[PDB]
């Protein structure tokens, strides 16, 4: 019954603003009070504030008083909420959540992303191998927006594969290693290739990697 | 000013099928003037949302496993997890909505015990590709260890490098229940092709004593 389906990622520059939304359906709309949550890595969980569809009352969180601003749309049973002046500060997941009466179930959240920076594709280089096991990989540096994918040799290849987070570089560029573990024996008789995917570029790259 | 939420512990290392006890503590009273304490658990799984476990204290929300159970009163409360099982993976918050502003714990994290994994460090070069480019970033792998405390240290003919190193880390693994971390260290190419000795030292629980590994160039 119960669901909180919320807007897109926003990836939009400082001073910016941007609206998320939250459509809900599963109960009536008007009898219950909806809630918006900060989640970011700095200042961990935090309630921005609390608005009544019903009457439109609104109470915030004094940090966040200016910055968010609560509405709702009856007639589609959508809240919003609107950020303003954005900084990288402002970079976050943000979630939109019903009162506990109605299960206090949370909307799967929207990332916002505040940053200067253009679209652009990722260069790949080669971590090349040099007793028993060998480790090789990829780096896959300075592109913009995340995701990169990778996988290794066309998905064949998965044991002891691990694709680290993405590192935000302080040029505003996102940087990540993806590494694999293989026997020392294979180098030379056994190909790998890490196949690089950055959709919002369209960069496709296919990088083989050897001694 | 805000009411502060303080978890105990922050992670918390369990064998399946263990209990678990996670606590947190409150600055403020969270007795409400209508009797209730408004005192919240929730279980946040990797890529997703939090999900509300026990409500007002010990209110058990509807679907939630019985396992799960809340108790305490005023500024001392305690979350029980009787069978912990591969589902209760992830970070666990208390959060409370007695008094304006409504705060959160910073989060318990619980995770699966193994025995002590030294890393499998390796160290690898630019690529002669990137040099080229006009860059040289040098990246050094921890892999399959346990516990999740590591600390790398990067040095540059003797000198300390402090500041221009990026880490990350996996999440634990699913199977062998240990982690992975890679370090890069970016330096211009002028600056890499200054010096030599490009070495990562890694301190970890379950080594003897900090291992190095090292290229000259």
């Amino acid at each position: 019954q119960v669901k909180l389906q919320q807007s897109g990622a926003e990836f939009v520059k400082a001073g910016a603003s941007v609206k998320l939304s939250c459509k809900t359906s599963g109960y009536t709309f008007n009898n219950y009070w909806i809630h918006w949550v900060k989640q970011s890595p700095g200042q961990g969980l935090e309630w921005i504030g609390e608005i009544d569809p019903s009457d439109g009352y609104s109470n915030y969180n004094q940090k966040f008083k200016g910055k968010a601003t609560l509405t709702v749309d009856k007639s589609s049973s959508t809240a919003y909420m609107h950020l303003n002046s954005l900084t990288s500060e402002d970079s976050a997941v943000y979630y939109c959540t019903s009162s506990t009466s109605v299960g206090g179930s949370w909307g799967q959240g929207t990332t916002v992303t505040v940053s200067s920076a253009s679209t652009k594709g990722p260069s790949v280089f080669p971590l090349a191998p040099s007793g028993g096991t060998a480790a090789l990989g990829c780096l896959v540096k300075d592109y913009f927006p995340e995701p990169v994918t990778v996988s290794w040799n066309s998905g064949a290849l998965t044991s002891g594969v691990h694709t680290f987070p993405a590192v935000l570089q302080s040029s505003g560029l996102y940087s990540l290693s993806s590494v694999v573990t293989v026997p020392s024996s294979s180098l030379g008789t056994q190909t790998y290739i890490c196949n690089v995917n950055h959709k919002p570029s369209n960069t496709k790259v296919d990088k083989k990697v050897e001694p | 000013s805000d009411i502060e939420l303080t978890q105990s512990p922050l992670s918390l290392p369990v064998s399946l099928g263990d209990q678990a006890s996670i606590s947190c503590t409150s600055s403020q009273s969270l007795l409400h003037s209508n009797g209730d304490t408004y005192l919240h658990w929730y279980l946040q799984k990797p890529g997703q949302s939090p999900k509300l476990l026990i409500y007002t204290l010990s209110n058990r929300f509807s679907g939630v496993p019985d396992r799960f159970s809340g108790s305490g009163s005023g500024t001392d409360f305690t979350l029980k997890i009787s069978r912990v099982e591969a589902a209760d993976l992830g970070i666990y918050f208390c959060s409370q909505t007695t008094h304006v502003p409504y705060t959160f714990g910073g989060g318990t994290k619980l995770e699966i015990k193994r025995a002590d994994a030294a890393p499998s460090v390796f160290i690898f070069p630019p690529s002669d590709e990137q040099l080229k480019s006009g860059t040289a970033s040098v990246v050094c792998l921890l892999n399959n260890f346990y516990p999740r405390e590591a600390k790398v240290q990067w040095k540059v003919d003797n000198a300390l490098q402090s500041g221009n190193s990026q880490e990350s880390v996996t999440e634990q693994d699913s199977k062998d229940s240990t982690y992975s971390l890679s370090s890069t260290l970016t330096l211009s190419k002028a600056d890499y092709e200054k010096h030599k000795v490009y070495a990562c030292e890694v301190t970890h629980q379950g080594l003897s004593s900090p291992v190095t590994k090292s290229f000259n160039r």
